[PDB]
């Protein structure tokens, strides 16, 4: 099937007609995107089979035909960019300076961005257009509005 | 039956719209991958 880098669309035909569950990216030859987008099932890309590779609940991530080659790290400053995904709409940059979650493991950049459930798994890019991390695992705030963790792998 | 199609390239762009605000959260995340707000 399509193995050429960049930014796709998961798609399920499970539902009514077919449905935009999520989003991901295909980076030297894996698909990376959330678990709660795929549940760790196996994806077609035309006439092709793409089988999970590596996947953790808790990271809520997933990679397909090989290990996660993600690792680019936001630098804790600098403004980044959500390259959004949204079910029937054109891809598009969002700028956006990140928040932080702060966990007793660590603090996390956040991202202060409303797009519905099937945009999870978009991803974040920093200036050299590198990925971060993926857009669609957060929380709701005293307020109604959503707040995603920048969630970024392990390259092993 | 999931697939994939190809939406767009991963790239920075200049004059991509600047919005959001950076809020600082204490937040927890449990063994199912959920976060939740600490308060
Ligand atoms: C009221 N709003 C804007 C939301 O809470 C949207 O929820 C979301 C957004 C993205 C991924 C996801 F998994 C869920």
């Amino acid at each position: 099937g399509e193995t050429t880098d960049g930014v796709y669309r998961v798609m399920t035909r499970r539902l009514l007609g077919s449905t935009q569950v999520g989003v991901g990216v295909m980076q030297e030859g894996v698909f990376h995107t959330m678990w709660h987008v795929t549940k760790g099932a196996a994806l077609r890309s035309g006439e092709g089979r793409l089988d999970p590779y590596w996947g953790d609940v808790k990271q809520d991530l997933v990679s397909y035909c090989g290990p996660w080659k993600l690792d680019a790290a936001w630098d804790g400053l600098s403004e980044v960019q959500l390259l959004a995904v949204p079910p029937g709409e054109r891809a598009k940059n969002i700028q956006t300076l990140p928040g932080i979650f702060k966990t007793k493991d660590g603090d996390i950049g956040a991202v202060a961005l409303d797009y519905p459930a099937g945009t999870s798994g978009s991803p974040i890019l920093d200036k050299c257009g590198r990925v971060i991390g993926l857009y669609g695992n957060g929380v709701v705030i005293k307020n109604g509005s959503y707040v995603s963790a920048i969630t970024q792998g392990k390259r092993e | 039956d999931m697939y994939i199609e190809r939406a767009g390239d991963i790239t920075w762009e200049k004059d991509a719209e600047v919005t959001g605000n950076s809020p600082r959260l204490d937040v927890a995340l449990d063994e199912s991958g959920d976060f939740s707000l600490v308060e």
